[PDB]
């Protein structure tokens, strides 16, 4: 019959997924465990946390 | 005040319906996305219902 | 007999809070598109637009009265981005009787349909229905004083309601 | 080494009314011109906080007050007498304990095992040859075997002079996180969060540290108290009704369980009835 009829529903799909995270600064001194000037022996091994 | 009650009762009942989406209803999480991301799909169907 | 530099490492999980996760990096920033935004502690689908809000330096989240996330900061740049939901609405088909004609007009309700003749109304927009300047009597209601009909080799026209 | 302080005169501490003070921001959410009801460990309105007076009577007090669920701290200090606080369970080098010292260079934070003395204090020595104050006594602890968390801020300088500003603090211990809510003002005051300290320890008692002025005797009597006054409050699990403005700052607060007038305000989500 003549009139207006609601048939379906319209929605837009998301185009892409975007992931955010803060900056990677304030890092621990990890460069000294591999580039130290001298490594200790096995009987006096360094205990680092 | 007669016209103020029609706007107030319709808006407050709408805000109640939005507030029902944050209810746990006995489940682990009120938000839907954390249920799938933390529970296995073979037993997630109890928490969905 | 050549000496080697051997470094061992160990991982554990105590009741203390975590320190290192990946830090797993990020992606680029996309604005004015319907995307799945992810952040430090929230996930959702929405469109990001530039805002002029007055967020406190310690404040990151933003909620309305109905406790829905409206504006969150991107964590690297000091910038404010609004979140409005991706546009949705019902689909209404405006047609005359099938004994008269089979032509239809599709009304996409509550959407700016440049994202999906095209005539923009206050109830959405009309696809396949043209707009005429003269005003006729309403037979098929749409909303906001706009009514469609089947008149003049024949096509669906849209006009303003004649009150009398 | 640890030393005890003699010539102490006992006096009962006074109690001062808190005129709607001690509120903070409960979360990170920006809110514009709304009225939000929260449920958090808050200081009750018109509560009897404990007033400690440090005036020269030779009154110098810093007892080991308990840390039940959160402590409100205030200081009407004009000479930087109040520096830091002890945090720990038993303070006998048997439980893992926290330390905050804001001495003359950095805000240094150690969280490890400390053999705390009977009278933990920060003593500063005065040199009369050049009219300058330099910190020389550090008798907080004895030794530490291993330490988990260590924090050192950027260096600065202090005047360290007793002059002839309200520093406000709220400390909480939730899910292994240490949170400090603080602001500096010269009533109503909303405290912004400053330092998030995710350590993961259990704290039962606390004790503040004062910078007594030293100049007329041995190390246990040659000192003066100066001018200092700090308030200690205790948070309680009660609900509020905050008033966020158009720019996010809290401008007013309503305690729900104070009087029956505000019970109507909390159940109607409005400030005018
Ligand atoms: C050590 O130093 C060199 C040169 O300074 C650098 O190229 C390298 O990435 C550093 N790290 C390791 C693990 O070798
Ligand atoms: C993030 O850190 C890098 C250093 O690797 C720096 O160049 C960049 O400017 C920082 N981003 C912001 C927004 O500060
Ligand atoms: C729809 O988008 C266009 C941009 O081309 C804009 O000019 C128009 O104002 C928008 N309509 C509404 C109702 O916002
Ligand atoms: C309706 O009138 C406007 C001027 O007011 C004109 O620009 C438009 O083309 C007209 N539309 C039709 C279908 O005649
Ligand atoms: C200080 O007094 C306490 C009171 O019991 C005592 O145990 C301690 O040995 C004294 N001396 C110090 C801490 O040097
Ligand atoms: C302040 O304390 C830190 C750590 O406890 C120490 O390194 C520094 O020397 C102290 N400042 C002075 C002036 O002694
Ligand atoms: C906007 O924010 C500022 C803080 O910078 C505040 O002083 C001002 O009162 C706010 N505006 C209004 C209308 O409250």
């Amino acid at each position: 019959e003549k009139g207006i009829y609601q048939t379906s529903n319209f929605r837009v799909q998301p185009t892409e997924s975007i992931v955010r995270f803060p900056n990677i600064t304030n890092l621990c001194p990890f460069g000294e465990v591999f580039n130290a000037t001298r490594f200790a022996s096995v009987y006096a091994w360094n205990r680092k946390r | 005040g007669k016209l103020q009650d029609v706007v107030n009762q319709n808006a407050q009942a709408l805000n109640t319906l939005v507030k029902q989406l944050s209810s746990n209803f006995g489940a682990i999480s009120s938000v839907l996305n954390d249920i799938l991301s933390r529970l296995d799909p073979p037993e997630a169907e109890v928490q969905i219902d | 007999y050549q000496p080697y530099r051997v470094v061992v490492l160990s991982f554990e999980l105590l009741h203390a809070p975590a320190t290192v996760c990946g830090p797993k990096k990020s992606t680029n920033l996309v604005k004015n598109k319907c995307v799945n935004f992810n952040f430090n502690g929230l996930t959702g689908t929405g469109v990001l637009t530039e805002s002029n809000k007055k967020f406190l330096p310690f404040q990151q989240f933003g909620r309305d009265i109905a406790d829905t996330t409206d504006a969150v900061r991107d964590p690297q740049t000091l910038e404010i981005l609004d979140i409005t939901p991706c546009s949705f609405g019902g689909v209404s088909v405006i047609t005359p009787g099938t004994n008269t004609s089979n032509q239809v007009a599709v009304l996409y309700q509550d959407v700016n349909c440049t994202e999906v003749n095209v005539f923009q109304t206050r109830a959405g927009c009309l696809i396949g229905a043209e707009h005429v300047n003269n005003s006729y009597e309403c037979d098929i209601p749409i909303g906001a004083g706009i009514c469609a009909s089947y008149q003049t080799s024949q096509s669906i026209i849209a006009y303003t309601m004649s009150l009398g | 080494q640890c030393v005890n302080l003699t010539t102490r005169t006992q006096l009962p501490p006074a109690y001062t009314n808190s005129f709607t003070r001690g509120v903070y921001y409960p979360d990170k959410v920006f809110r514009s011109s709304v009225l939000h009801s929260t449920q958090d460990l808050f200081l009750p309105f018109f509560s009897n906080v404990t007033w400690f007076h440090a005036i020269h009577t030779k009154r110098f007090d810093n007892p080991v007050l308990p840390f039940n669920d959160g402590v409100y701290f205030a200081s009407t200090e004009k000479s930087n007498i109040i520096r830091g606080w002890i945090f720990g369970t038993t303070l006998d080098s048997k439980t893992q304990s926290l330390l905050i010292v804001n001495n003359a260079t950095n805000v240094v934070i150690k969280v490890c095992e400390f053999q705390f003395c009977n009278d933990p204090f920060l003593g500063v020595y005065y040199h009369k040859n050049n009219k300058s104050w330099m910190e020389s006594e550090f008798r907080v602890y004895s030794s530490a075997n291993n330490c988990t968390f260590e924090y050192v801020s950027q260096p600065f300088l202090m005047d360290l002079e007793g002059k002839q500003n309200l520093r406000e603090f709220v400390f909480k211990n939730i899910d292994g996180y240490f949170k400090i809510y603080s602001k500096h003002t010269p009533g109503f005051s909303a405290l912004e969060p400053l330092v998030d300290l995710p350590i993961g320890i259990n704290i039962t008692r606390f004790q503040t540290l004062l910078a007594l002025h030293r100049s007329p005797g041995d190390s246990s009597s040659g000192w003066t108290a100066g001018a200092a006054a700090y308030y200690v409050g205790y948070l309680q699990p009660r609900t509020f009704l905050l008033k966020y403005n158009e720019n996010g700052t809290i401008t007013d607060a309503v305690d729900c369980a104070l009087d029956p007038l505000s019970e109507t305000k909390c159940t109607l989500k409005s400030f005018t009835v």
